[PDB]
């Protein structure tokens, strides 16, 4: 048969009960009354066995979870979303050899981990109040 | 060309994986261990650089509540479903479920407290009320619970009437608002089959239809006895119409 009163995220198994879709959890395994609800599970939040890994953030979605490499890093394989740690391929951006930095002429692009900074050109003096080796460095 | 032990990040622990020394370009990731979770975009690992140099990591864990509580009244609004980090003071919205309505005096919000526990949930969404059931002419209705969403009402006919409809009716989500599964049934009175016509006996006051508890009266013709067998009345059993005794006889 088939049930005609299932909630938002279930499939009719018998005419008397429903079953939660994958990615969604219920407090019972058979949904007897329609006042019970299926809710989305938090694959990202604690405690979740799945861990995305390095330089990667988890993003809970309805019926799914997505790992993506944090900004300042990129995947090698181009594949943005992955499922557990063994698929992590996140690598730091060379912001220097890409030219998409914001240091000025008095400085030089300095590739770091997830970002960059600005060092004085060899033979250049940072103005006294400003600090060297930072994104707002000005030298003379 | 070598590496050494990784730093000690406060409130986090590295996954050494049983490595005494590390080659260059190896990377070890720290993990917030107890009550802490990672900031989005922060650096959770430190790679080993040339000359055994390790990258500097700012503390990237922070106090955090766990997942917003499961509520039967409502669910997390759409922006808030993706979030997995909840520092102290985090507000989250809520929207009422399919068969529920907002109680305007309350707040569709609850925030993270310094006890790493969410603020006490309130029932800011109450169940919808299906319309009033009405009244079955020549029939009863039993409302054991109430008209709120997800309650079944039963249907009953008065004696001598027969229902042609659904035994009960329950109220379920109907597009925007709630509504009853089954319309109101109809009670129709049972009719006794036909009045037997007596030989040499007139039947007083015939009507077009004869219902329940009705007694049909006989009289004998002139010169005929046994007018005192009385009359018969209309009885109904399990939807079948029966006359009580045999029809009286004229002699
Ligand atoms: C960790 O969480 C706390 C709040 O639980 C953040 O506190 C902020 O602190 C700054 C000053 O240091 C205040 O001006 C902000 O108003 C605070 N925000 C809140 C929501 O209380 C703290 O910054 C967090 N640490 C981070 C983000 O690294
Ligand atoms: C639902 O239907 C299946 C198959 O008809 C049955 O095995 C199961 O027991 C049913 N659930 C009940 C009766 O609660
Ligand atoms: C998790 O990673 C392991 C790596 O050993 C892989 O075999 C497995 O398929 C992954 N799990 C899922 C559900 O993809
Ligand atoms: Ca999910
Ligand atoms: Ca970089």
């Amino acid at each position: 048969g088939c049930a005609r009163w299932c909630p938002q995220n279930s499939s009719c198994v018998n005419a008397t009960a429903c079953r939660c879709n994958p990615g969604f959890s219920s407090f019972s395994e058979i949904i007897t009354t329609p006042t019970e609800t299926c809710d989305d599970i938090n694959e990202c939040a604690t405690p979740s066995k799945v861990s995305c890994g390095k330089f990667s953030d988890c993003w809970n979605t309805e019926g799914s979870y997505d790992c993506v490499c944090s900004p300042g890093y990129e995947p090698v394989s181009g594949a943005k979303t992955f499922k557990n740690e063994s698929e992590n391929t996140c690598q730091d951006v060379d912001e220097c050899s890409s030219g998409q930095h914001q240091c000025d002429s008095s400085t030089v692009c300095f590739n770091t981990v997830g970002s960059y900074s600005c060092r004085c050109r060899p033979g250049w003096k940072p103005r006294h109040g400003i600090p060297n080796n930072q994104k707002d460095t000005v030298c003379e | 060309s070598d590496c050494g032990l990784p730093p000690d990040v406060p409130n986090a622990q590295p996954a050494l994986e049983g490595r005494t020394s590390f080659p260059e370009d190896t990377v070890i990731t720290y993990k917030c261990e107890e009550s802490f979770v990672k900031i989005p975009g922060e650096k959770d690992s430190v790679i080993c650089l040339k000359g055994s140099q390790w990258s500097d990591i700012e503390e990237f864990c922070n106090r955090s509540c766990e997942v917003p509580t499961r509520l039967n009244s409502a669910s997390l609004k759409q922006p808030y479903i993706t979030q997995n980090y909840f520092p102290v003071g985090t507000v989250v919205e809520y929207e009422c479920r399919p068969g529920y309505r907002r109680e305007p005096s309350l707040s569709p919000k609850l925030t993270c407290l310094q006890n790493l526990k969410w603020s006490t949930a309130v029932e800011f969404c109450k169940k919808k009320s299906c319309p009033n059931p009405g009244e079955i002419r020549n029939g009863q209705i039993d409302v054991p619970g109430g008209i709120l969403f997800g309650a079944t009402i039963s249907f009953s006919c008065n004696t001598g009437y027969k229902l042609f409809g659904s035994t009960s009716s329950f109220c379920l989500i109907s597009g925007s608002s709630v509504q009853w599964s089954d319309p109101l049934p109809e009670c129709r009175e049972i009719y006794c089959p036909a009045p037997p016509q007596i030989d040499n006996g007139i039947i007083q006051g015939e009507r077009d239809h004869y219902g329940y508890r009705q007694s049909v009266t006989y009289a004998c013709n002139k010169g005929f006895t046994m007018i005192g067998e009385h009359s018969i009345y209309c009885t109904v059993n399990n939807d079948e119409g029966e006359w009580s005794g045999p029809p009286p006889e004229c002699r």
